[PDB]
């Protein structure tokens, strides 16, 4: 029945949000996160003695249809050429669609690649990718 | 003398290859567009060395 | 075969338990191991005479629908960035649904990579991969 | 949605223009970009503190049915071998079919790879890939 | 008609066997074998002057459903952790199901990896891999 | 209607031709061409200052059924062993089937690999590949 | 086309013969060759002036249903481990089924890799790959 | 697991200090020491009678990314030009950021050489070598 | 992220200058400097009592692509043959682009050694090594 | 395969010991030894008549991860600064784990040189080189 | 773009000449020069008072594929055996093939060493070093 | 093909012997020889008048995996400590295992240096160098 | 392409000869030659006035696979131990195969040093370095 009563998230009960702004009509997005974990090893033994965290790597990829008006390029939140020298950090948030409450937050995103595709019988599509400092969640 | 000697060699060897390529008259499919190409293939090799 | 009589384990009769909590609505899990086996060769013979073990590797993957509450973040058995550095050793067990019996256990789990999927027309899945010191079972 | 009202671009309302000539019967095109973003790390912290840009990469791919005349060779915007060395800087624009508006532009295009397909029971396609100095749009 | 009269092996007319024991209910198994052959080369020639055998490499992979009772782990014939230090060589044999006669033998197998998979609507499956000293067949 | 009136090439309106000879009953052929383009870079800037052509690489691949009579091997135009020491350059041309006029020419082809396949219920097929000095087209 | 009139070879009219024995119930075979062709480049020109051959490579693959008797092991044209070191040069021929004519031949074959498949609900296949000194045909 | 249990020091937790001030964006630090040990050799015996320590020598190198402000020359430590004559004795420390516990101290460092590295499409890096009088273990 | 707010210098922001004119297409600049430090040893004690700076030694190397015009030989900062004895002492500076602000300066460089390279299909490159009276930075 | 029956020692079975206490997290141990052999040459003949052993030279290097506590400096087997002159001669042994049985022994080691390393995101490591009176094995 | 616009010299356009004759299949050329600069050091100051040029030295190396005819020994330039005593002074030039414009000249070369390299399955290569009196910038 | 036809020696068939005993698990053997050839040079001619052999010198190195028993020190050959003074002259041979035919002999070896290598997650390896008086060709 | 018409020599066409007999399975041949050139310096001028050839120095190295019979020791071109002093001066020639035509010649080689190698599973290889009176080519 109502979308608020299920115990599990799905695409349509979630809203992509960005600094002071709802995005909307996003197709998909994936957040990759790694801790570069490494296993300490000893002589006299074949098993690793412990596992140590070494480096926080992570990326967010974003995938959207090209909007006819106020698109990513016109807004500049993913943009081109040596204007990148003056494109500050962006924060990106994933929010419950019915409540407008935060599910997670990404701090400190900035671009890594930005691509598009055109084809005769099809929508113009865009791929964006940012690298970020920390993922997070609170309440 | 040497300007003419190079010309004589160049013409003989052009004929030596045409004696295979089109003097065989192997089909009426030998368009003039392939004749133009083969000439340029010969010229390309003489230009390369 | 009848419910108790099935001579092969299935996803219907197995459930993953982590730190004394069942991981409900798990999509899948994969256990992966390598012994770094190497062969000893010689001049005077083509084949390896004997093989020896050098470095053990253990890994486990887990997929789980993103739960509105009691997801791995809320659980306190996974976290993001500088929160991971404050989280002690985790243990994971595979438990039989009908007999309440440990099927296998993993000792000293630590996270390797941990990944999302926010797709339209689909259910959200969390995708995680851990390293551990050893794999085990004791009936 | 109605013809003028569609809030998303499509292959039906977009056409590629190169040196003031429309590339009719284009099969597809892909824009591809990388910023060589790199993270700054330290002793005393796991995460990268900030990310910086180091080398920009731009690329565009184009697919087009091999035209009996006015193909890219005949056009004079592509050529083979030692003919390429006599061909000046090319510019490419993506133009709106309904509004006659520049959608994006590429500055200083040069060819990277350029490829054929002479298959039976099929239409011949030319497949090309260019590098450019920068990508741009100015509405 | 009868399985003994065909001139070709198939999966159901073959029985997997192991030291003093029939295995049964195996899904598949593959035996890889290489001779590291190398071609001697000369000046004054482009063809290889001869081919020489250099090293015998080989592996057997095994693939089975997880049995409810007396499984591989309980038997220990593929097993976990630093108990591997005390798991001796195993011999593995592929036998005619109707006659119990040997088709081939593998001498001297020991583990190389051991993996499992779990999924909601599915059987629990296991992958095992051994490296071995020699393949063989006799009568 | 008539094949001469369309503005686009297709497989059946094209004829593969070779020195003094039409080939015919070819399945497919692809011509790969690259200019090894490289981007000059500066300090004080992230964009490439220009793009420079560096090396002309290119290959043609050819794909044909094995003919019962006067095949490639019997003709020798793709051939085997240390007879390759005495197999001169070949020119290969792609020609309008209705007019016998040249669409493109490849200068200076010589072999790079030559392969075949056999299977019970199927045609014997052959793969050939040449490397060439220049592609070209004229009138 | 009628049986004798087919202008293209097929698996129905071709059979593999090795050391004077036909390899019946062959599933497939692939012939593979490389000439190590390399281009000569210069300062003062972008293209390679001429190409030269440097190292010849020959290879052939064969697939065959595992025969109850007269398989490649029983044949004495393949073997396992330290048995291979006692087996002399092998020759392979491809022979026409209708005309009893050599289609191609391979000189000085030696084994590279040799592989099994013991799958349920399927027929067992032997999979083998050889190197040879040269490939040939002499009508 | 947590940084409060792991048995081994890591660059993750270790901080670096100089003149009672922490260093930002320090990449790597090398620490060498020699005790000029010489063997006392004999007539009447081939072995050494004893080993004796003879001259102490050490070196510490520090690698750092060139900060936009407060670099080594801008901060007033090892610098360029005449000012080296007036750079007094300065101490360096290695610390655990978790507890601010000193790991080791390098008593009375002095500069040896200063390398600054600029490369296009790379971060600016530095590499200073220091000689020091004594080192000590505390806490 | 943006140029104004990053805390680390990069090859992307810096510009290299000489005699009040920028350098064209510099690929790198390295600056090595030594102080010849020595430790004051005594009899009666194993470690040095203090270190003393003995000599100033300066080296800088610049790697550059060979501009078609206005390279070092054409521009007069370097010269071939007899001519170096006529040339003056030259000043080289490092300067951030956005503010045209000196980062460091090599007061009065003079050439030591000069290295050039030409290769097939590939970019022509240069290298010059200088020595300098002093190196200093202010503002 | 199993530890009791393998014919070759590995880093997996050996344990390293010092002053009757095991070494924690040793990564390697190398032992180089020379006899300074010389050939007795004469006039009247080109080759040496016999060789003579001149001097004993011993070296051993140990590479270790920097334990949080009880490293070589904390444990007293090595020391920084003044302190090495107070320390005694130390014995190092190699010992198989399963029997606690000496393999070799370095009778009376003494330090030569000491090397340490810290790096971003990465494990802190040590190295010490010793010299020794004699090396011997018994039982 | 075209070779008439690109700002940087490339091996593509550059030709090489010797004794007023162009070199075929030249691969690479190195050009080194030293001005033996020595620092004039002082009592009463640590820095150098000035730098002085002191001895000129240069070297040019040329790499070339061994031609079937008119190689260095067959053409009469640097050669083998007694004839070196009678090989007079010879000049080398670097030229732009586009305009036949001289880039630089090496005045009065003389041979230093001749390397000829033969390797199986590789092209024959050569590497000659020359000393030269003076070099010059013209055009 | 078989080991009874191949024209080249291989480590596969070659055995190694010392003191009339075969070596187990020998990995590699190097064999160097010098005849100290000096050129006799002249006044009045640049070439050498002749070459003369002057001092013979050779070296053989043997690499071996550390056996659990009968290693070089446990077997009584080159060893550690005082016992080197009482290790007499010993000969080494290289043999063909196929026929037990001697390849070469190293007459009267004597030890030079003994390297033992231990690394975590690797097999223990060894590397002994020997000087020898003469070598000989037999059979 | 074909051997008769290529303009560059390769290892595929050349044959190496010694004492009027070909070399079997040569892997490489390198010939290094020096003229010891020196520049005539003066007071009053910085650059040399002319260069002078001082001495002839010749080196050639040949790498070969160890033939089962008729290697250098068995064939008498090289020898072990005492025997080199009995052997004559030897002539080595390079020769194109197709015409048996001398390319160069090393008049009167004599051995310097001899290097051999045996390894597990792998080909036995040789190397010999010679010195020679003169090197010359004619026809």
């Amino acid at each position: 029945a109502s979308e608020a009563k299920q115990t599990v998230h799905t695409g349509n009960t979630v809203l992509l949000m960005i600094k002071g702004k709802p995005v909307g009509r996003a197709q998909s997005a994936s957040g990759q996160r790694e801790y570069g974990t490494t296993g300490v090893y000893e002589i006299g033994s074949i098993m690793p003695q412990e596992h140590v965290y070494l480096r926080y790597e992570g990326t967010i990829t974003v995938e959207r249809l090209r909007m006819k008006k106020e698109n990513f390029a016109d807004l500049g939140y993913a943009s081109l050429g040596e204007e990148i020298l003056k494109k500050d950090i962006i924060d990106i948030l994933v929010v419950d669609n019915l409540t407008k409450q935060v599910i997670i937050s990404y701090h400190g995103c900035s671009a890594n690649n930005y691509n598009e595709t055109w084809q005769t019988n099809e929508i113009v599509t865009e791929e964006i990718e940012f690298s970020y400092l920390t993922a997070s969640d609170k309440a | 003398m040497a300007v003419g000697e190079a010309n004589d060699f160049l013409v003989s060897e052009l004929k030596v290859q045409l004696e295979d390529q089109f003097i065989g008259t192997r089909t009426i499919n030998t368009s003039a567009s392939i004749i133009k190409d083969f000439i340029q293939s010969y010229l390309g090799r003489k230009k390369r060395d």
